[PDB]
């Protein structure tokens, strides 16, 4: 499996 | 809604409190409640709406693996009833009702109101993810639409990105990644996938000069996503 | 009961299925409908009830801990309104009703009907350890009840197993390691836990030769929880 | 905090 983005994005 | 009784702030500060505790159902259902107050979302209650449910319907995804990796193996020797397959449509209904919810939230009426690039596209990723997560256990004659609607939430917030922000945002960074996410893991498209991650590194890369000291770690941190994943593919 | 359309051995094998899962809310419900058809449970269906609803309450446990430490030192600067207490409160109560329902389960009709030495030690030392997870958060006119309604069961589970069960059986270890926290954590009583530690301890491992490779292995691993807590305490 | 016992009892 990929990662994908964490949630938090400043 | 049970939370219409709340005040707003009270909201927001009883998801951190539930943020604290790893209570991620009470710090959606918070969130939820703000969010149906009408006001917009600044950047770190939109952030927190992105966690609460990323970790709810993290779970709910991790559970449907599981069970639907059982179901495969059952459907290869022994017959064992209807039960696996019961359970594996129940935590899959619940999984769809959460994404629906999170679908619903956006529609009414946070992307309507968002009119900067931040707020904006961080909630257009959020419609491509949520569908993203409902085309994951798509089989009908639906699966194709899903798809469809994840594929052109993502392509509007990417057309905002490049426009109105640089290609060192954290925001345009984790959209771009989850996009290459879905081409490679959804549209049968790992070239897509590929060329989209590398472009995004890359382009990244050549702007971090432009970055303080705690920019950069912020951007450099998304971007190591990026190449662990065409580490994977390559 | 949501349950009382689902077939006995449906529910034990889909609470199966939700600890592969690890879907404990799910695993509890799904025993709790599995005990409410009024059979009694197998050694192997006692264990899953057990599993389910400790996971719950371990997590309620968990979340309480850092609610309640949030809340004491908001009392020592800045006022910052109901919310800290409110929301212990809602996770406090949840806690409680999860406990209750365990309890309400071993009275109707769990212990009554348990016979035989495993059974009835294994659902006694239950009936301890939630009493004792009520005690945990209990404040009020009613935490000396709580703390006597806990050691009463642990008392009598421990006559039994004494009377019963080899000082390497594993329910037994288990219950004394238990009764021991109780009474250095819950007591006020840390002698009496060191002292019921230790005699457990040596009691067991002067029975140890008896025992078969697998059995060792089962009894040895609670056996180190007690000399870890020996090494904590003293 | 001290350890009490698993869940699972052989
Ligand atoms: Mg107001
Ligand atoms: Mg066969
Ligand atoms: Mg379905
Ligand atoms: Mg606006
Ligand atoms: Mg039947
Ligand atoms: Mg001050
Ligand atoms: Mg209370
Ligand atoms: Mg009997």
């Amino acid at each position: 499996r990929a990662h994908s983005s964490p949630a938090f994005l400043q | 809604g049970a939370m219409g009784s709340m005040e707003r702030a009270s909201l927001i500060q009883k998801a951190k409190l539930a943020e604290q505790a790893e209570r991620y159902e009470d710090m959606a259902a918070f969130m939820k409640g703000a969010v149906e107050k009408g006001e917009e979302l600044s950047c770190e209650e939109r952030n927190l709406l992105s966690v609460a449910y990323k970790n709810v319907v993290g779970g709910q995804r991790a559970a449907w693996r599981v069970l639907s990796s059982i179901e495969q193996k059952s459907n290869e020797s022994e017959e064992k009833g209807p039960e696996v397959r019961e359970y594996r449509e129940k935590v899959e209904t619940e999984l769809q009702g959460v994404c629906d919810t999170v679908l619903g939230l956006l529609d009414s009426h946070l992307i309507k109101e968002a009119g900067d690039a931040e707020s904006r596209v961080f909630y257009l990723k959020m419609k491509g993810d949520y569908y993203r997560y409902l085309a994951e256990v798509a089989t009908g004659d639906d699966k194709k639409r899903i798809i469809d609607s994840a594929r052109s939430a993502y392509q509007e917030a990417m057309d905002i990105s490049k426009k109105e922000m640089p290609p060192t945002n954290p925001i345009r960074l984790g959209l771009a990644l989850n996009f290459s996410v879905f081409h490679y893991e959804i549209a049968n498209s790992p070239e897509e996938a590929i060329s989209l991650a590398k472009t995004t590194f890359d382009e990244a890369m050549a702007d971090l000069h432009t970055l303080s000291e705690d920019s950069y770690k912020d951007s450099t941190l998304i971007m190591q996503l990026l190449r662990d994943n065409l580490t994977l593919w390559t």
